[PDB]
């Protein structure tokens, strides 16, 4: 199921992504 | 880390900004700046953060901790940012953008709104704060110097010579003169405001000093206000005096060989608190440390992989 792996990808990278202020 | 009275950093095209100290020339921290090149970097007067500005963003890098990421990023402009700077107590940012604007930014997360914009008909290349933190110099690609006072909202425009783009301008901390260079090497020095009272801002042209046949890229005073170094595209950095404005010292990185053909320009320089030792940034993939008297170099840092176009060197006030 591709949607679960895409959800895992998005949550894993979104955890690291939001760390700074623009 | 930056827990030291003196700090030193360089930046360029190798997608890194290097921090080191002039004890043995070894790098301490390599901070990663990607997707753009750095036009100019400046450290905060409270010595807590540094700021790298190039191509539509201003990125802050922390000094006390060890973070390779841009903790605070400023965006909103549409082209490059030529130069940035802070208030001496850390209150507001003066940022000159490439397109048409010289603007102010507020450093606190609150709705103070002390930010204004200054718009001219030319792409600006340099901004300089007044040492009383009241006026500001704008220098653009039409040879015009906009003396803009932040108290009022009207600005003087001064043209020594049109058809040539001016590149830099600076005022000594003793508030004695104001020098400026253009794209043919002419260095005009006007006498600044002598009106300490009500900011009358009178300027009279003292001298023009003809040198630097190539492009002259940056001119800076000294904190002792007895010396003035300027760097030009003939691979030279020349320091002049403020007494009769003659040539004190000449420095060159030319190999003397016709096989190099200007292998690197002299981009930036800065003085120290003693005005005795200077640090210079050449585009030969390394930075140098020279003395204003003996002429020969004393130190070298060659950890970069591309050219470097900007450097920051601040030390303690005593010196």
């Amino acid at each position: 199921s591709n949607t679960a792996q895409r959800l895992e990808r998005l949550r894993k990278e979104r955890q690291n992504q939001i760390k700074c202020k623009n | 880390v930056g827990s030291d009275p003196v700090i030193l950093a360089t930046a360029g095209y190798d997608h890194t900004v290097r921090f080191w100290q002039a004890h043995s020339g070894i790098c301490t921290r390599t901070v990663q700046h990607q997707d753009s090149q750095v036009n100019a970097l400046e450290v905060t007067p409270d010595r807590s953060m540094i700021a790298a500005a190039g191509y539509q963003h201003i990125r802050m890098y922390d000094l006390n901790s060890n973070n390779p990421n841009p903790i605070i990023s400023y965006d909103g402009v549409n082209k490059n940012i030529a130069s940035v700077g802070f208030h001496e107590d850390g209150r507001w940012m003066y940022t000159g953008g490439e397109d048409c604007t010289a603007r102010i930014w507020d450093l606190r997360s609150r709705n103070l709104q002390c930010q204004r914009i200054f718009q001219v008909n030319a792409p600006i290349n340099c901004v300089c704060l007044h040492p009383n933190q009241a006026e500001l110099i704008v220098g653009d690609q039409s040879g015009a110097i906009h003396i803009w006072d932040l108290k009022t909202d009207h600005n003087e425009q001064l043209i020594p010579e049109p058809e040539v783009s001016i590149t830099s301008a600076h005022i000594d901390p003793d508030a004695s003169y104001m020098a400026a260079v253009n794209s043919t090497g002419n260095c005009y020095v006007w006498n600044l405001t002598g009106g300490i009272g009500d900011e009358v801002t009178q300027l009279i042209p003292k001298t023009k000093i003809p040198a630097h046949t190539r492009y002259a890229l940056q001119c800076r005073f000294s904190p002792d206000s007895t010396l003035l170094a300027t760097c030009s595209a003939d691979q030279t950095c020349k320091i002049w005096r403020t007494s009769n404005f003659s040539l004190m010292t000449e420095l060159s990185i030319k190999s003397g060989n016709p096989g190099e053909s200007s292998r690197g320009w002299m981009w930036g320089c800065a003085f120290s608190g003693d005005s005795q030792y200077i640090v210079t940034a050449s585009s030969d993939n390394l930075a140098r440390l020279w003395c204003v008297e003996t002429g020969e170099i004393k130190r070298e840092y060659g950890g970069h992989q591309k050219a470097v176009v900007c450097l920051a060197f601040n030390d303690s006030v005593l010196g």
